[PDB]
């Protein structure tokens, strides 16, 4: 599945070294406390490197 | 940010959510359920209050 | 389905006046967001005129 289309160093060079050399990991958070009655964090969303 | 580019232009507060204030994310895998590489003992998870 | 009884400006005819001329069209609001954790209105209770 790792895939970077080679005819992208050709029109953008920056966007294609990040993508090949950074990758990104996204995920979902969240917390779950039992009588708390504050929100807390549910969905959020990052991208762990 | 979905893309690792930090140059004062790009946010990485959390605009509507402030639990990240005072809650770190807890990324770490689990204990180790063993703490001993060749034999295996029991031990347990205790109420201390 | 505009129903003024015409027997009400007989017993209450400021009641009546109110209802003929100036009516109401209940509506419900609320609000959505996406990473927030605040609370925000839901399902309010407004009358636009």
């Amino acid at each position: 599945l790792a895939k970077v289309d080679a005819t992208l160093s050709k029109v953008d060079m920056n966007a294609a070294y990040i993508f090949a050399l950074r990758p990104t990991f996204p995920y979902s958070y969240g917390y779950k406390q039992r009588f708390s009655n504050r929100r807390l964090t549910t969905s959020a969303l990052c991208y762990a490197r | 940010v979905s893309e690792p580019i930090f140059n004062k232009t790009i946010n990485l507060t959390p605009p509507y959510d402030d639990t990240s204030q005072t809650v770190i994310q807890n990324l770490s895998m689990p204990q180790m359920l063993s703490f001993d590489p060749y034999y295996e003992s029991t031990f347990y998870v205790v109420s201390a209050d």
